[PDB]
RNA sequence: GAGACCGAUAGCGCACAAGUAGAGUGAUCGAAAGAUGAAAAGCACUUUGAAAAGAGGGUUAAAUAGCACGUGAAAUUGUUGAAAGGGAAGCGCUUGUGACCAGACUUGCGCCCGGCGGAUCAUCCGGUGUUCUCACCGGUGCACUCCGCCGGGCUCAGGCCAG
RNA sequence: UGAGCCCGGGUCGAACGGCCUCUAGUGCAGAUCUUGGUGGUAGUAGCAAAU
RNA sequence: AAACUUUCAACAACGGAUCUCUUGGUUCUGGCAUCGAUGAAGAACGCAGCGAAAUGCGAUAAGUAAUGUGAAUUGCAGAAUUCCGU
């Protein structure tokens, strides 16, 4: 009944599917090879099928769905581990996927040469960003902001600075902190302050 | 969606799947077609249970004036329809390709 | 990018505000208009004079055709009246203004009226509707421009 | 969910109820949970309180703070406790006010009617356990 | 008031229908098409047995 | 190399707005276009000097469409989850991160995304840089 | 109507709106002439007054400020803990190079990666003396440099402050100042800031240019440990002799935990008849200088700071101790408004 | 007791003083009008001054939340700033000047050396789950193989615009 | 192309959106349209009832 | 050049639109049968410490008796009013 679903889950609705407005729908299902909802690639359309995933301890995995156990959703998936050598890993592929549609040969390849060179790139972002050093963290939250505005305003009109630049600065010639000819004053007006 | 049977199996899970939220309880003589296709969409997923397979045999043969439907075809996959022996041998040579080229 | 600028210092400003007062728009905006950027003494001799009939406050904006005499050489426009409940409500609003000065501590004699602004109240619901109005001015020290030191060459 | 007919479950006749209860039901509203080792003492989860109970906070902004009741306010819903006070700007000290909710029992102003309120409660409990049990 | 609230249906098309949404539910990929999160579960039908 | 794929050069047939006639006038009259009626209307008689009518001739080429003028497609994210949708097609693609999302969330997407190579338009919205 | 609330006992808005104008119009009326009717009396008696002017004082909140009851986390005043003593050395064990004499100082100045606030960031360099802005990356496709290599380049090459003006908006927002120190003495101290309110003195009306000389530094209401810290930070970063003949000061002025910066130039002139003489806090009319002002023309920028965290090194990456980082600001120390952590 | 209802110009005329205020001789006609804040904590006190008014100062997470109070559009008005104006303005195509604002490809892979460490490496040992042949761990090592990290070395590829 | 959609900056404080369908009290420049608010006339006419 | 007029930006006025909320309204459904000469529906006048409005009450007058609950009223004044208690 792989042509029904596919008519039911292209025309009617699906839990996976993400439509765009550039033309292009996106198909959310974790185990599908493209990012694209589409015939050649509906996990749940095609009962034969394929995937590349990578485990969250930097192994990659390859999965294959039968229509013999097209049931048993525990027991869909056989999983395969990939090795990190790129030509043997795709030569593996090559034999694990054989009589296989093109199509799901090719998107396989894709996704494993993918996401090795996001592996490269990720260790490569991590380096870069251990030698600098900086860190991305979040900007003050709004409440926080009108707090600090609030605050700073009345803090201000409580500082009154120029008046108290002009007492610091008497306080200090009083005291004579500018020493014994002052070049700071004139010695009329000195004569005053004596 | 519990299915069960009220003759065997009773009315105790009724309540005590009531409770649990988001799953619900349906007898197998009452099957409801809002908790089956719910919103519109099919694909519901239903704990079943063998009194209850049992009698989903006993009812849609016992409902009078209906009978299960004859389906306008019989094999379903249309992949086995075209790309079958009988098909391929019978058809005639290609004209072209799936993408043509440019002539001028 | 760009920089407004900035205000000038609190403790070199003044603020004075009225709300909601009884005279009307027109007439307010014409005497703040005529008062703006004066000395304040300057402007308080002008709106005694104003009450005492000796000065004219000219009409730019908000003009009616009531008065064609010499008093209008001063500022070049032909019509001039005398708004009496105006020059007294901002007589007293420049003294709360100055008081307020006086109390945060500055110059008396240097205060000059940077802003003056002349706003419509929500109307007195009695047709025959009031038009109050809101004055808020702001008065500063007169800026100081003050010595260079000769800068040392090293 | 709700089976029985006579209880509603209408936000609006909830909310008008329990804007416009009397005092006895406001009274039953602003009852709060016992401590624990009044819980192990009575077997009762809580009851409603009154003005002579030891209270400890264990929410808003005066969160530990410990002192005896001083009012029940049942107009707004809230309760006066000692030493729980804020300053208004002549200095003069009004309390804070409190929730039952947010309030929690560690001691009990035992009188009569206290005493057969726990009684009551306890008996149905065990009762109950007891039912459950065997 | 009197507008129409209530549609009928004939009952063959109700009963037509229910059997269609019962092989929907034996149909496996039809759960996830609809959002059941059916990962887990060793058989799509999950008869479970009416002793426990 | 760090770009969107080769592409047919972007070319805007018309890139100032249709402005509604009277709108100008009118303030009632919002700047959205709307289609006359007048039988003796001039725009819509389409005289000479005077405002002119969508069309699908003014409609844009299809290779080009949709396309941001780095080339990428504009894609509306808000989690890591659509982040990992874009791993696939981040040359054909560019993160927009919805207006809605907080500030952990949008420094999550920025980070899975620049790991990812996926270019995002907003990257500066809610966040700063700390050494 | 002090106590209960109008919106909540009258149901009418009308009513409502009626009985509080009514009420506040009695109310106005009754305090101006009691006011009065006090004035009348104060003017017979001028003692009354007296016993007014020492009963009544406004509230204040430096007044009311709450302190805790020296490990650079207690807010405690320090001339407190002195003469409490009579009746810091943990700071200068924990920051010995801060705390004998401090070399001639040469500052360093740059600006976060790819950043396009130059102008800003020389006019900071411009108020710190014996100082070089130097751009970060000198195009948008170049090596990125990272704040440890800047401070050990400059370092190598005998500077002793690194300042790093971070940008947002396309206007500076953050001021990390690191110190080298002399000889062998790793980096230290980064105490960074948050500079906001930041306005040119372009903008600023009625001013002037800061000229060639060295400019006094008055550091005005810094009390607790981390105050007296990111005072001789400054004190550091600017200059130990001013040259008195080129009459400019610096001030950095703190209440509340906010730091206000300006610059202006002395003009030291007699008292015009219309102006008063400066009248002292608590002991008015200081004694001495009696006829004479002070001028004041602001001659550099406006900016606020706000001190958010010191580290131990240069930067989190670069603190690697148990003690990495040594204070950092907290939206819950700031809660309570008489909490200042300075 | 409920709703695939309306949500303060809607829903009964009335969410609030509503058949109230008010009009008419009379039968009758009949409105407008909700929201501070979590809690009044509803601005103490000083100082202007005749007021439904200000300047300080204080409460609150916030008072440009102050009983004119959840947010606060447009019409209309004022101040500041820029530009323009010889008997209409306004609009279209196309530059130019000034002002302000933004910021271009997100800018890397590959090969070759020397060291270091991990692993479908070992016909290595042990355990677990399983689609029973595939996985995942614990333990040894580095002879071979593969990955990285470091320090060298070489190459290539790139976005736009001109000739 | 377009009706419209997304993001950046400010304000703001409690709920909201994308898709598949279902439903309707669903899209405004006119109606000497209804209600409310606000202008020029105009600080003009005139001090007239009301206020 | 100023004034005046026009456009735009910042800010400030007016005004109550948009989002949010609802002790309200509308419709449907279910249970029951109950006004008055033993004075009905309704109108008026009074009753509180401060009562304007609304509500309650009727010279026993924001009400009395009895029962039940079990420690309040509350905007302010107040009790020597009441707490193992008719
Ligand atoms: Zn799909």
């Amino acid at each position: 009944s792989d042509e029904i679903v596919w008519q039911i889950i292209n025309q009617q609705f699906c839990a996976f599917k993400l439509k765009t407005t550039k033309g292009q729908n996106f198909c959310r299902n974790e185990y599908s090879v493209s990012g694209l909802c589409n015939r050649q690639s509906c996990p749940l359309a095609n009962s034969r099928y394929a995937t590349v995933r990578q485990s969250p301890k930097g192994t990659i995995y390859l999965y294959i769905k039968t229509i013999e156990r097209s049931h048993m959703p525990s027991k869909w998936w056989e999983k395969i581990k990939l090795s990190q050598n790129y030509q043997k890993a795709l030569e593996q592929i090559d034999q694990r996927l054989q009589f296989f549609p093109k199509f799901l040969i090719h998107k396989c390849k894709q996704r494993l040469t993918r996401l090795v060179q996001v592996a490269i790139r990720m260790r490569r972002i991590a380096a870069e960003e251990a030698r600098l050093g900086e860190k991305l963290v979040p900007k003050m939250a709004p409440k926080i902001k009108k707090r600090e505005e609030a605050r700073e305003r009345k803090a201000l009109a409580a500082a009154k600075l120029e008046r108290t630049i002009e007492r610091e600065l008497l306080d200090r010639l009083r005291q004579g902190a500018y020493g014994d000819q002052p070049l700071n004053c004139n010695p009329q007006i000195w004569k005053k302050v004596l | 969606l519990i299915v069960y049977s009220p003759e065997h199996d009773g009315k105790e899970l009724v309540k005590g799947f009531r409770n649990i939220p988001g799953v619900e309880t349906c007898p197998v003589d009452a099957l409801n077609l809002l908790q089956l296709a719910p919103g519109g969409h099919l694909g519901r997923f239903i704990v079943w249970t063998s009194a209850a397979i049992k009698q989903l045999d006993a009812v849609y043969e016992s409902k009078k004036g209906f009978f299960l439907p004859a389906n306008i075809v019989s094999q379903a996959d249309l992949s086995r329809l075209i790309n079958s022996t009988e098909i391929q041998s019978v058809l005639r040579a290609p004209k072209g390709e799936a993408r043509t080229k440019r002539a001028c | 990018v760009r920089y407004a600028a900035t205000e000038i210092a609190p403790t070199k400003s003044a603020r004075a505000r009225g709300s909601y007062l009884r005279v009307s728009f027109k007439n307010t905006r014409e005497t703040a208009q005529a008062i703006n950027g004066w000395k304040l003494q300057r402007a308080l001799t002008f709106l005694q004079n104003v009450i005492d009939k000796k000065e004219a406050v000219p009409m730019r904006r908000y003009a009616g055709s009531t008065g064609r005499t010499a008093q209008g050489k001063q500022w070049g426009v032909s019509r001039a009246r005398w708004p009496v409940k105006s020059a007294q409500f901002l007589i007293g609003l420049l003294k709360n203004a100055e008081a307020n000065a006086d109390a945060k501590g500055l110059d008396t004699g240097n205060l000059i009226i940077k802003h003056i602004q002349v706003n419509q109240a929500p109307k007195q619901r009695r047709p025959y509707m009031s038009n109050p109005c809101h004055i808020e001015l702001i008065l500063t020290e007169a800026e100081e421009t003050v010595q260079k030191s000769e800068a040392v060459v090293r | 969910m709700k089976v029985r007919p006579t209880v509603s479950s209408s936000r609006r006749k909830a909310r008008k109820a329990h804007f416009s209860a009397p005092s006895s039901v406001r009274r039953v509203i602003m009852s709060a949970p016992l401590s624990k080792e009044l819980r192990e003492k009575y077997n009762v989860r809580s009851i409603p309180i009154r003005k002579g109970d030891e209270v400890q906070i264990v929410r808003g902004a005066h969160k530990d703070k410990e002192g005896k009741v001083t009012s029940v306010y049942r107009l707004k819903y809230v309760i006066h406790v000692e030493r729980v006070t804020r300053e208004k700007a002549t200095g003069q000290t009004v309390p804070i006010g409190i929730h039952p909710s947010n309030v929690v029992i560690t001691k009990l102003h035992l009188d009569k009617d206290r005493e057969n309120i726990l009684a009551r409660i306890k008996a149905g409990r065990e009762q109950v356990a007891k039912a459950k049990g065997k | 008031i009197w507008r129409k609230w209530h549609v009928k249906i004939n009952q063959g098309q109700k009963r037509f229908a229910t059997a269609s949404a019962l092989a929907a539910s034996a149909v496996a990929p039809l759960l996830m098409a609809r959002g059941h999160q059916v990962s887990t579960v060793p058989e799509v039908p999950l008869v479970v047995d009416s002793a426990a | 190399m760090v770009a969107a794929k080769k592409h047919v050069p972007i070319v805007k047939k018309r890139t100032k707005r249709f402005m509604r006639h009277q709108s100008d006038r009118f303030k009632c009259l919002d700047s959205a276009w709307r289609k006359p009626k007048g039988i003796d209307n001039r725009v819509r008689r389409r005289f000479k000097g005077n405002l002119a009518m969508p069309s699908i001739g003014y409609g844009s080429n299809k290779k080009t469409k949709h396309m941001m003028p780095s080339g990428h497609k504009a894609f509306l994210v808000h989690n890591v989850k659509d982040v990992e949708l874009l791993l696939m097609h981040n040359r054909t693609y560019a993160a927009e991160i919805a207006h809605n999302v907080s500030s952990r969330k949008r420094i999550d997407i920025i980070t899975r995304a620049k790991q990812l190579g996926v270019k995002v338009t907003n990257a500066k919205a809610k966040v700063t840089t700390e050494v | 109507l002090s106590r209960v609330s109008l919106a909540r006992t009258i149901g009418n808005k009308l009513k409502r709106q009626q009985l509080y104008i009514q009420a506040k119009k009695a109310n106005s009326r009754a305090k101006h002439e009691e006011r009065h009717r006090r004035r009348k009396e104060e003017a017979k008696n001028p003692e009354l007054k007296q016993k007014r002017l020492e009963k009544n004082q406004p509230a204040s909140i430096d007044k009311k400020r709450i302190w805790d009851d020296d490990s650079l986390g207690a807010v405690v005043d320090v001339a407190e803990l002195k003469r409490r003593r009579l009746e810091p050395d943990s700071l200068t064990s924990q920051f010995p190079n801060l705390f004998e004499p401090p070399p001639v100082p040469k500052i360093l100045v740059t600006t976060g990666i790819n950043g396009t606030i130059h102008k800003e960031a020389e006019e900071i360099a411009s108020i710190f003396p014996n100082a070089t802005y130097i751009r970060r990356t000198a195009h948008r496709y170049a090596y990125k440099y990272s704040v440890r290599e800047i401070a050990k380049f400059a370092k190598n090459r005998g500077y002793t402050a690194l300042l790093v003006v971070q940008e947002d908006q396309k206007r500076p927002s953050r001021l990390v100042v690191v110190h080298l120190n002399g000889e062998g003495v790793p980096p230290g101290p980064t105490l960074t800031y948050t500079i906001r309110n930041y306005a040119p003195g372009k903008a600023i009306p009625g001013h002037g240019r800061a000229t060639n000389h060295y400019p006094e530094l008055l550091l005005n209401n810094f009390k607790t440990p981390l105050g007296l810290l990111a005072a001789k930070s400054m004190h550091i970063l600017f200059p130990s002799k001013p040259e008195l003949a080129g009459r400019q000061v610096v001030t950095l002025h703190n209440q509340r935990d906010y730091i206000f910066f300006r610059r202006h130039r002395y003009v030291f002139r007699e008292a015009r008849p219309t102006e008063k003489n400066v009248v002292g806090a608590d002991g008015k009319e200081m004694e001495g200088v009696k006829g004479i002002r002070a001028g004041l023309q602001e001659i550099g920028p406006r900016m606020t700071l706000k001190l958010r965290r010191v580290d131990k090194g240069v930067g989190r990456a670069g603190s690697e101790g148990p003690d990495a980082v040594k204070w950092e600001w907290k939206a819950k120390m700031e809660k309570k408004r008489t909490r200042f952590n300075l």
